[PDB]
């Protein structure tokens, strides 16, 4: 319900999957927290879309 | 659109653009976004009037 | 070769 924003780049997808990438040249990332900044929520941002981000950590906890 | 080939964006990413571009966090523009545009398009009428 | 150091290994141990 939060709202993650690309540190850097734009949140970009084809038919089936999000990615983020630089803007001048495609490179699509995965989106990860470490790729995201978080401000604000869903409730304000137009055009926000619902996907999941990436966290790192949780396997490390795990394993 | 002036370095070569020109790129669709769509409106409202290009400000974010314009605004990180500055210094200012591209969330600013989305939390603000109904204001900002009305702030614009105030300051184009007044330069006409 | 070289090799790159990651934080988090020695906080998952202790
Ligand atoms: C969108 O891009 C993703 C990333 O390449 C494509 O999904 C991958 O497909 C291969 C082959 O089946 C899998 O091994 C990968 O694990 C998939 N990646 C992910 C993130 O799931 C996906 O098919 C592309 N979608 C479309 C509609 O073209
Ligand atoms: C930032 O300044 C703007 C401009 O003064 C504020 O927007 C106005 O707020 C008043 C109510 O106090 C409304 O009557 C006006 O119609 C608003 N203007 C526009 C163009 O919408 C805005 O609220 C201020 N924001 C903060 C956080 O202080
Ligand atoms: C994009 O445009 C379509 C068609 O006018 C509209 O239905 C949709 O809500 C718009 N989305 C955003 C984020 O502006
Ligand atoms: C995400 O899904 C929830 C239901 O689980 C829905 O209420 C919410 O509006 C959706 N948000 C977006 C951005 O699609």
């Amino acid at each position: 319900g939060k709202a993650h924003f690309p540190r850097e780049g734009v949140f970009v997808s084809n038919g089936t999957h999000w990615f983020v990438t630089q803007r001048n040249f495609y490179e699509p990332q995965i989106i990860t927290t470490d790729n995201t900044f978080v401000s604000g929520n869903c409730d304000v941002v137009i055009g926000i879309v619902n996907n999941t981000v990436y966290d790192p950590l949780q396997p490390e906890l795990d394993s | 659109f002036g370095a070569g080939p020109a790129l669709q964006i769509p409106f409202p990413m290009q400000m974010a653009y314009r605004f990180n571009g500055i210094g200012v966090t591209q969330n600013v523009l989305y939390e603000n976004q109904k204001l900002i545009a009305n702030q614009f398009n105030s300051a184009i009428g007044k330069i006409q009037d």
